[PDB]
């Protein structure tokens, strides 16, 4: 990759509802086994209504939506407001013509008013995939079983905040290279909700 | 081969009070066979002196380079670089030839001659900057020589009591290599006169 | 399809005089006052804030320009020109001498740098000179205290005390009366205060008025009160209400 | 149209001379007066330092006096501004010489390869040439001292006594008389002053 | 070395140990390990000596021509931004892990960088071979309500723990006060806490033993 | 230089007296794990002809945009008239056999083998291959990868020379490539249950059948249960 | 004033178009007479070609650009090479990247390009030098005018050359005839010899100095020159 | 060289012929505009002329939003308009990438007036004849507004009127000021500003404004906006019941 | 003369130099293109001058397009505005590759806007002798933008350019005026047939072949079409009846 061993919580999602998609993921960096950081971001912001959840190795995900950050910002400004779809166009362009030095696997997630919400895959190779929901990072195999039976489409917003909520939670529990907080950016015409749980709140709930 | 320990070589330099010494084997060989008794691995511009001890071709590019930079620089200024300066200048040549293929340890030697004070700093393979003024070391038996230094060195001295440090110091730690014979000189300086002593030393 | 002109703007004339560098030495009267003068025991540079409209403010404008922090810079003639100059000078500073040195470079050397850029764009077509002169003053600790001129060409002169803007000749002549011998650095800005003071009328005004010594580091110049580690700032400018004291003191 | 700002200045004439070139000449006539006096025991350079305010200072004397090697220095009759683009790469052509061989520069060498560049700006690029002329002051063990000029128009010659600059001619006259094949130092820095005096477009010498 | 930054709810501590080794042996007792960027911008470095400090001056170039350029203060997240973008190109070519704290008009800033390309922001952060042993402490003992003393205190506990638990670390700490309100305090040689490796007393030689071939003088010139 | 991390699989393909018929899978493999189902690999090009791409997602995404273009700069310049001088499978074929050849030769590969199907408006049957070692070949049934293996001894026996080829109707050759996909989904579980199954008649153009399941279902072996990997304690 | 504008080529000028353009045009008529003639299944072309002396001979003015295409010029000779080997390379390139034989209207609009661009210089230039394209694709056999100006109009018949307008209402009168001439190499032939005689008020014809060619539904671009055109007279 | 009226250089009364006219004419657009600064806000109100009604209006803007924060007026003509604005937007997208941080209205300003000066002295390129206005409610001073000339010229402003009836405007903006004695409106809510902004261009130009002939932008902390057609005849309304 | 005739590398006291005034002209003397925009589409009409009995119907079309939803018409000289186009296409499918979607309408107008602005600031480079009417469907709504040798555009409601422009222009206005914009895609292509009758009265010596062409959302689903066979012979009819000129 880049340079040695950068790693991040590794169970991220984004979810479709009644209302647009909550996008999901754990905060936590480490290097080796040092922690390098117990609460971090990696739900990212590459427009206002288009966030990403960054999966992969931490650094090189980092460089990859610095670059996304800056042609959205460019295209927003010429060209008008863009899609998830678009968005995600960005991300695999670098994923693919980097796939032989860089590993970025994104879920790009977003809100719009005249098509809902939206959600898209970006394998490592770089790859653009539409799913109604996606769970990502290595621990989302676990809970594959989970998030294909209790997602439905329509649900309401504390209720999707549960589900969400309980899918990661039992990720972290599995996993360890996962931990600290949950963080939850809920994309909805109410506006941008950031959602902060605690490390013995989600553990209860 | 070696990388830099072809032809071997290792370098003192210390600091007492209003004198600085500087100091140099005179080997050149060609493996662990010695070659010659002669090679001259310090060299100065003006009253700043530069010793770089390794690889031979490596020490001659460099000493080409910094006296094109230093007379040229001399030539718009109207007036000699400054020790100060030169270390400076060292940095930032070596910064760009880390990413070359040099071997070499410079140190970096003079006294100021409007600022009055001795002054002494050390460069490396990697070329990073150190601020000590006490002795510096560095060569192939720049291990023997800290241990050997630390002890042997006390601050402060007079040119003769640095001689008879910088002298000893140098033939004990050279006397445990075979890559440190073949002569050597010490150089002691004064701003404004320099007294050259040839010592007499083992060969292999 | 374009790049393909180098053909020259500037060109000898049958006087062997240049063409663009005539009109350029009216452009310089055209501006306004700025003197400078050396006490040897600093250099005060002063100029005249002014601007084009009533509703624009000559409190936020600049005339004199840090180029390095111990330097500072003021010219006469034409603002866009003065602009891209001082930017383009601001770089080159940077890259060879705290790059290739450490050590902020000597004044007389850094006006080397401005006037080879000067030329440069005389010599070459599709770019004209410059429009400008400058005084640049400064500090080394080599050097001591410095002041030097650069004339539009790219030609350079030291000078202990000259003026330059509208009533040139009759500015610089005024300070040779004035101020003899060696003086005080306090006591030249008490002089250069009045010799603006008589080639201006209509503003005497503090917030259109702007003097600068380079004459004093302190750490309060330096940004921290530790330990040095840098030189820093030996370029200081006085304040609106500094300025303001010194008029009514004379 | 490019061509439609061209004029062409940069051609020979139909007299067969550059427009430029010519023009060059004239300037470092308008210039301070330069002597070189070459002596087998130093050489003596004198520079003119026109407009002298006593806000100028005296504190200088390299302003057209220029080391361009530690044997080698020159006397610029011409701007501050022409000579110091060439200055500069003559600095640098020394110390390739230097670097190379290990030895210094020889004069008649540097002084070819700033003339050859002044020639190339007149044929190709478009450009305006310098105008300026130096006079070369500098010593081998090969030739004792040497001494050479060169001006705008690429020409080079050796002297071993030149003027140039505002009244070269009658300068040179005087040059002629009192010139003499025994030589010292102390000598000719008599022979430049009494010189010096006599050409000044001022009354008397300071 | 032990690099470490520490905040409080007034500014920001930064500090670190001076000691350069080549092998167990002391070459130097004092190196910066400190950098100044701008008078406010301090950055602590930590790793090969040689890359912390040239990528360190290339960004305190661009940063100063960049604070003259826009006649406004420079922001720490320029600094930090510039760091990011050198280690990208050359791909971990560059080996500097970096501590980056600064003070701006916007607040106080805490972050720091892995010479693996990552940044993170944290309310304490440390690294070097003390890493470990440092942020331990800062863990422990950091609270809300920190304040300048208590600040200081902490640091020289975090520096103390790496030194005595690394013994490639050692030597003179120095300490650098970062505030909002005042100008900011660096402190050179805080603390002068542990010593040179072992001498045994040295005296004078004899001269019926020290002999020289033949000598001559010689003298410096400059034309 | 590149090195697999998603695969597709499965295109078998075949010749009737009067067309052509391809079927495949909808497959985004990561290895074992049916990652994405509802990645296409039958891209119908016009209305007479069909990509059919096996191999890696990643490359497929890059050639899903320059079949695109191609349908694009076709009608560039020719506004009318565009089946008969547009789309046809012999250009199509061409068209991305070029860049796979050159991205091969300069060692950036496309990883990916390709069947290009048709009818010609101009011509009569269309199926030629194409692959990421740059050969190419035409033979009355092409399949690729695992169906390269399995399918295509099947469908050999449908078609194998010109004198085999009147001898299959409609009918049989859709039973052919309904029986070979069942086969492929029963013996390879990277085969997808859902697969998409295209005519191309050399009367009727393109006809398209979409999300279509394997049925008929073999569920026989259940009965012959014996065990096979089971331990006894 | 006249020196203003035709000593630029990055101008314009009151009319709505520049003075080198007037002349550029000028020039195609400075050539030699050439009709063209189609019925839209095969493509003749017949040029009066005249050689300079009693003591020169003729060199060729008909190009086969490929064998399936090819261009007459009238007009500047230098520039005609010019342009032949731009629509050569481009015939080439149809080929091997998209299995074509290039319609003219693809073709008409690169050349196109590429004279625009040397107006978007100084020291490019116009052209001067018109050329009736012709091949026969799968949409037939077609006939282009191409001018050095970038007008591109397809034509059932035309000339250009001094005195186009002879054969050209010769033309538009035995049109109506020739178009349903479907399918004979032979009257076409018989025609354009007929056509170009029209042209004639000032000049000879006779058998070395007239040239024929063709291509069509059943001929690959092959010329009759010299000799082989007596028995069309 | 020799040349004048054909490629651009000094002149010797001074006064460059190019920079001249490219102050004059700008104002082919029927345009007049002004910004004034009210305490947290800053507020842009601009003409709108619609010369047909084949035409939309609300495709027709001389505000040009160049990041999230930073606003930009442009008189001009609108193809150098939105040269301008093409060029204006990505470089500041590129400075918010590298530097961490929304570009200043100061450094743009100072970024496209040192372009122009090198265009000026390009003998192959002209400079735009484009008057920016730019604008925003920065947090590290407050708001700003800065205006820049196509010179090379750009200075700092209290408030500003660009169009011929520059004179007029100035004048209802001196007397404001020299009674309150202050550089800005202190009117808390943008709302009150815009309509004080709006009475004052009525009486310089002389005319009562529609919906359809105002557009009005307001800068805000940490967003801009564009205000509607609907909001825009809100503002009429409400000062017709003050006397 | 005033050295402004045959330089684009300075400035001028019209506000605009005067050669690219000269290319103004040139796109009044092409022949007549208009722009219809409806409640659920656009449609595109142009007038081809037919000479000589030699032509061939719709292959010497002026109408030209861009993707597969973008329409492009314009008029004056022939090769300006096929290189036009031509630079249009390599920047939109560029546009196509790299964001993965269908260029916008007003994304396409500033793809273009700036390469007709870029050779009216060099001298070096050849103004844009054509106007071009475009628009199509798109994601976010029906748009109708026109372009000009300036680098002028904003969005329409009708539009026109060539010889009949000005009379062209006064029907349009209020025909788009008396309805609420020309009702629906088809009622429109009756009416443009009447424009393009009306318009070759300013141009009566030359007859003429109607072309039209259409990318309406409702009545074509989201393509770009040439409208033709049935319905274009109906329109010509239509116009014969009211109109008898």
């Amino acid at each position: 990759l880049k340079k040695g061993e950068v790693s991040l919580g590794t169970s991220i999602m984004a979810v479709t509802f009644k209302d647009g998609v909550i996008l999901g993921a754990d905060s936590r960096t480490t290097t080796g086994a040092y922690i390098a950081n117990r609460v971090t971001d990696k739900l990212t912001r590459v427009h206002d209504k288009i966030w990403c959840c960054r999966s992969g190795s931490a650094a090189d995900t980092q460089a990859i939506a610095d670059i996304v950050q800056y042609h959205l910002e460019l295209y927003t400004s010429q060209y008008g407001t863009p899609s998830t779809e678009t968005a995600a166009s960005v991300f695999k362009e670098l994923c693919y013509e980097n796939k032989d030095n860089l590993t970025a696997g994104i879920i790009v997630a977003g809100y719009d008013d005249k098509n809902k919400g939206e959600v898209y895959t970006i394998p490592l190779g770089g790859s653009v995939h539409k799913l109604p929901y996606a769970i990502a990072g290595s621990g989302s195999t676990f809970i594959y079983g989970y998030c294909d039976k209790n997602f439905r489409e329509n649900m309401s917003k504390e209720e999707t905040v549960d589900f969400i909520k309980h899918s990661l939670s039992q990720a972290i529990k599995w996993d360890g290279s996962s931990g600290g907080v949950i963080r939850m950016v809920v994309l909805t015409a109410a506006g941008v909700e950031r959602l902060i749980f605690y490390p013995d709140e989600y553990e209860q709930l | 081969s070696d990388p830099s320990s072809i032809n071997g070589g290792i370098v003192v330099a210390m600091t007492g009070k209003d004198c600085v010494a500087i100091a140099c084997d005179l080997r050149l060989g060609s493996q662990s066979l010695g070659v010659s008794n002669k090679f001259e691995k310090i060299f100065h511009y003006g009253h700043v002196f530069l010793g770089i001890t390794g690889l031979a071709t490596d020490v001659t590019t460099l000493n080409e380079m910094f006296r094109y930079k230093t007379n040229l620089y001399k030539l718009k200024e109207e007036r000699a670089i400054e020790p100060e300066t030169f270390t400076q200048l060292v940095s930032s040549s070596l910064y760009e030839r880390r990413f070359g293929p040099y071997f070499v340890g410079p140190v970096v030697a003079g006294i100021n001659s409007k600022s009055g004070k001795p002054f002494i700093a050390g460069f490396d393979l990697i070329g990073c900057i150190d601020e000590a003024k006490d002795f510096i070391v560095s060569g192939t038996a720049s291990d023997q020589l800290f241990g050997m230094c630390e002890s042997l060195y006390e601050p402060n001295l007079e040119p003769e009591d640095l001689f008879e440090t910088i002298s000893q110091a140098l033939l004990n730690a050279a006397d445990r290599d075979a890559l440190s014979g073949w002569g050597a000189v010490v150089y002691i300086i004064k701003k404004d006169e320099v007294v050259k002593r040839y010592l007499k030393m083992r060969q292999d | 399809m374009t790049d393909r002109y180098s053909f020259s703007l500037t060109t000898f004339s049958p006087s062997g005089k240049l063409g663009q560098i005539d009109y350029a030495l009216t452009a310089v009267k055209q501006g306004v006052t700025s003197l400078g003068i050396k006490a040897t025991n600093g250099v005060v540079i002063a100029t005249e804030k002014k601007s084009s409209s009533p509703l624009a403010m000559s409190e936020t404008l600049s005339k004199v320009s840090l180029l390095t922090p111990d330097i500072g810079a003021v010219y006469s003639g034409m603002g866009p020109d003065y602009r891209v100059l001082v930017d383009k000078s601001r770089k080159v500073a940077h890259t060879s001498y705290k790059r290739i040195y450490g050590e902020y470079p000597p004044t007389k050397l850094l006006v080397s740098e401005v006037a080879k850029i000067m030329q440069e764009a005389t010599q070459s077509g599709g770019v004209r000179p410059f429009g400008v002169s400058l005084l640049i003053a400064g500090h080394d600790e080599f050097n001591g205290f410095s002041l030097y001129q650069v004339d539009p060409s790219g030609s350079y002169f030291p000078w202990k005390a000259t003026a330059i803007g509208k009533g040139s000749v009759a500015a610089k002549t005024f300070l040779e009366k004035r101020w003899n011998d060696e003086l005080e650095l306090e006591d030249a800005i008490h002089i250069a205060l009045l010799t603006l003071k008589e080639s201006v009328e209509g503003e005497f005004n503090g917030d259109t008025i702007e003097l600068a010594i380079i004459g004093d580091e302190n750490p309060d110049l330096l940004g921290y009160t530790g330990i040095p580690t840098d030189k820093g700032p030996r370029f200081r400018k006085l304040t609106s209400q500094e300025i303001n004291d010194r008029l009514e003191a004379l | 149209g490019s061509r439609r700002y061209d004029s062409r200045t940069t051609i020979f004439s139909p007299e067969g001379r550059l427009y430029q070139v010519e023009y060059a000449l004239e300037s470092i006539s308008h210039a301070g007066t330069a002597i070189g006096i070459m002596a087998s025991d130093g050489i003596v350079l004198a520079a003119e330092r026109k407009v002298t305010s006593t806000l100028l200072e005296q504190d200088t004397s390299t302003e057209k006096l220029y080391k361009l090697n530690d044997k080698i220095a020159v006397a610029v009759a011409g701007l501050t501004a022409d000579a110091e683009i060439l200055i500069n790469t003559a600095r640098i052509h020394a110390q390739n010489y230097l670097k190379t061989y290990n030895e210094d520069i020889p004069v008649e060498i540097l002084v070819r390869r700033l003339s050859d560049i002044k020639q190339g700006y007149t044929q190709h690029g478009g450009l305006r040439p310098f105008g300026v002329s130096f006079i070369y002051a500098g010593y081998d063990d090969r030739y004792g001292y040497q001494l050479y000029t060169s001006n705008p128009s690429g020409n080079y010659t050796g002297w071993k006594a030149i003027s140039v600059g505002a009244n070269t001619s009658a300068a040179q006259t005087l040059l002629q008389m009192d010139y003499k094949d025994d030589m010292k130092v102390d000598d000719a820095i008599e022979l430049a002053l009494k010189t010096l005096s006599k050409t000044t477009d001022s009354s008397a010498l300071t | 070395t032990t690099i470490v930054g520490v905040k409080f709810n007034n500014g920001v501590v930064i500090a670190a140990d001076t000691r350069s080794t080549q092998g167990p042996i002391v070459a130097d007792k004092n190196c910066a390990k400190l950098h100044r960027i701008s008078p406010k911008i301090w950055c602590a470095g930590a790793g090969t000596a040689a890359d912390t400090e040239a990528v360190t001056q290339l960004i305190g170039s661009n940063i100063e021509l960049h604070s003259l350029y826009t006649s406004r203060e420079p922001r720490v997240v320029s600094a930090l931004q510039m760091l990011k973008q050198h280690l990208f190109k050359y791909q971990g070519h560059i080996g500097a892990y970096l501590i980056v704290a600064g003070v701006d008009p916007t607040g106080s800033h805490l972050f720091s960088i892995h010479a693996h390309g990552s940044t993170d922001v944290g309310y304490y952060l440390s690294l070097g071979s003390g890493s470990l042993a440092a942020m331990a402490v800062l863990e422990s003992h950091w609270k809300q309500d920190l304040t300048k003393e208590e600040a200081i205190k902490l640091a020289s506990d975090a520096i103390q723990a790496g030194i005595w638990n690394d013994l490639g670390s050692g030597s003179n700490v120095d300490v650098c006060v970062m505030e909002i309100g005042k100008d900011a305090e660096y402190l050179r040689n805080y603390l002068t806490p542990n010593v040179r490796e072992e001498k045994q007393k040295s005296y004078k030689f004899p001269r019926g033993t020290t002999a020289v071939l033949k000598e001559s003088i010689v003298n410096i010139c400059d034309i | 230089t590149q090195q697999p991390i998603v695969t597709g699989t499965s295109v078998i393909s075949m010749k009737y007296d009067n067309g052509v018929i391809i079927a495949a899978d909808n497959l985004g493999s990561y290895g074992s794990l049916l990652r994405f189902n509802g990645v296409e690999r039958l891209i119908p090009v016009g209305d007479n002809t069909v990509v059919g791409i096996s191999g890696d997602i990643s490359d497929m995404q890059h050639i899903e945009r320059l079949l695109k273009d191609l349908v694009t700069e076709n009608a560039y310049d020719n506004p009318l008239a565009d089946a008969e001088e547009a789309l046809e499978p012999s250009y199509i074929f061409e068209y991305l056999a070029t860049v796979m050849y050159q991205r091969r030769s300069k060692m950036n590969p496309l990883w990916n083998a390709i069947i290009v199907a048709g009818v010609q408006s101009n011509g009569d049957q269309f199926l030629r291959y194409v692959n990421l070692l740059g050969v190419t070949y035409s033979s009355p049934t092409l399949a690729t990868g695992f169906g390269a293996h399995m399918a295509n001894p099947l469908l050999r026996k449908v078609v194998d020379r010109e004198s085999d080829i009147p001898k299959t109707t409609v009918q049989v050759a859709e039973e052919a490539i309904v029986n070979a996909m069942r086969v492929l989904y029963y013996r390879d579980a990277r085969s997808s249950r859902n697969f998409s199954l295209a005519i191309i008649d050399k009367n009727t153009g393109l006809t398209f059948k979409k999300n279509l399941q394997v049925e008929n279902m073999k569920w026989d072996f259940a009965k012959d249960i014996k065990g096979y990997g089971t331990q006894k304690i | 004033f006249r020196n203003n504008y035709d000593g630029d080529t990055v101008t314009f000028s009151p009319t709505g178009r520049l003075f080198q353009v007037e002349y550029a045009l000028e020039a195609i008529k400075q050539g030699s007479v050439t009709v063209g003639l189609r019925s839209n299944t095969h493509a003749v072309l017949v040029a009066l070609k005249r050689n300079a002396d009693e003591l020169s001979s003729y060199q060729k003015k008909i190009i086969k650009c490929d064998e399936h295409m090819g261009l007459s010029l009238a007009g500047l000779a230098p520039d005609a090479r010019v342009l032949s080997n731009y629509l050569r390379q481009q015939c080439n390139y149809s080929s091997l990247v998209f299995n074509r034989k290039l319609a003219v209207e693809r073709a008409g609009h690169l050349l196109c390009d590429k004279a625009q661009k040397n107006t978007q210089s100084y020291g490019g230039r116009p052209y001067g030098v018109g050329l009736l394209i012709i091949g026969y694709d799968k949409s037939g056999a077609h006939l282009l005018e191409f001018q050095p100006s970038g007008n591109v109009t397809e034509l059932y018949g035309t000339a250009i050359g001094a005195r186009s307008q002879g054969a050209k209402t010769y033309l538009e009168r035995t049109l109506d005839t020739f178009i349903k001439i479907d399918g004979n190499p032979d009257e076409l032939i018989k025609a354009g010899v007929e056509a170009i005689s029209q042209s004639l008020r000032d000049e000879s014809l006779t058998v070395d100095n007239l040239s024929i060619a063709i291509v069509g539904k059943d001929t690959p671009f092959t010329i009759y020159d010299g000799e082989a055109v007596a028995k069309y007279i | 060289a020799g040349y004048d009226r054909h490629i651009t250089i000094f002149s010797p009364e001074g006064r460059l012929y190019q920079v001249e006219y490219a102050f004059k004419a700008t104002n082919q657009t029927n345009i007049n505009s002004l910004a004034v600064r009210g305490k947290d806000c800053t507020v842009v109100i601009s003409q709108k002329k619609v010369p047909d009604k084949l035409l939309d209006p609300t495709t027709v803007s001389y505000i040009f939003c160049i990041s999230r924060t930073i606003g930009m007026v442009v008189n001009g003509p609108i193809p150098d308009a939105r040269n301008a604005a093409l060029r204006a937007k990505a470089e500041a997208a590129e400075f918010r990438y590298k530097y961490g941080y929304d570009m200043p209205c100061d450094v743009l300003a100072k970024r496209m007036a040192n372009l122009s000066q090198i265009y000026t002295q390009r003998a192959y390129m002209r400079p735009l004849g484009v008057i920016l206005t730019f604008v925003s409610v920065d947090e590290e001073l407050g708001p700003s507004i800065y205006k820049t000339d196509p010179a090379g010229y750009y200075v700092g402003y209290k408030a500003t009127a660009t169009g011929p009836k520059q004179q007029e405007i100035t004048t209802n903006l001196e007397n404001h000021f020299k009674k309150s004695k202050i550089d800005h409106i202190n009117e808390e809510s943008w709302e009150k500003v815009v309509e004080f902004a709006i009475t004052h261009m009525i009486d310089a130009l002389g005319t009562e404004f529609s919906k359809n002939d105002l557009e009005v932008g307001v800068a805000t902390k940490d967003k801009f906006f564009t205000l509607s057609a609907e909001n825009i005849e809100e503002r009429l309304v409400a000062i017709a019941e003050q006397d | 003369g005033t050295g402004y005739d045959l330089s684009n590398s300075v400035f001028s006291p019209d506000g605009r130099n005067f050669q690219v005034e000269y290319a103004v002209k040139a796109v009044e003397n092409g022949t007549t293109s208009i722009g219809i925009k409806c409640n659920d589409g656009v449609v595109f009409a142009v007038e081809k001058l037919i000479t000589s009995k030699l032509l061939v119907p719709q292959k010497n079309v002026k109408i030209q397009v861009v993707d597969r939803h973008i329409g492009c018409v314009y008029s004056g000289l022939i090769p300006d505005g096929r290189h036009l186009v031509n630079r249009g296409r390599e920047e939109a499918a560029s546009f196509k590759k790299l964001y993965k979607t269908p260029i916008p309408i007003p994304a396409f107008a500033d793809r273009l806007g700036q390469y007709v602005q870029a050779h009216t600031l060099y001298n070096s480079v050849r103004p844009f002798g054509v106007s071009t009417i475009f628009g199509g469907v798109d994601k976010n709504g029906a748009h109708l933008y026109m372009l000009e040798p300036s680098g002028s555009y904003w969005g329409y409601k009708g539009a026109a350019t060539g010889k009949g422009r000005q009379s062209a222009k006064a029907e349009l206005e209020k025909l788009v005026d008396h309805h609420p914009e020309g009702l629906s895609a088809r009622e429109a292509v009756k009416q443009a047939a009447k424009i393009i009758y009306l318009a070759h009265e300013d141009n009566k010596e030359k007859d003429f072949e109607l072309e039209i062409s259409w990318c309406s959302l409702s009545e074509t689903n989201g393509l770009h079409k040439f409208v033709k066979g049935d319905l274009l012979q109906e329109a010509i009819d239509f116009a014969q009846k009211e109109i008898n000129g």
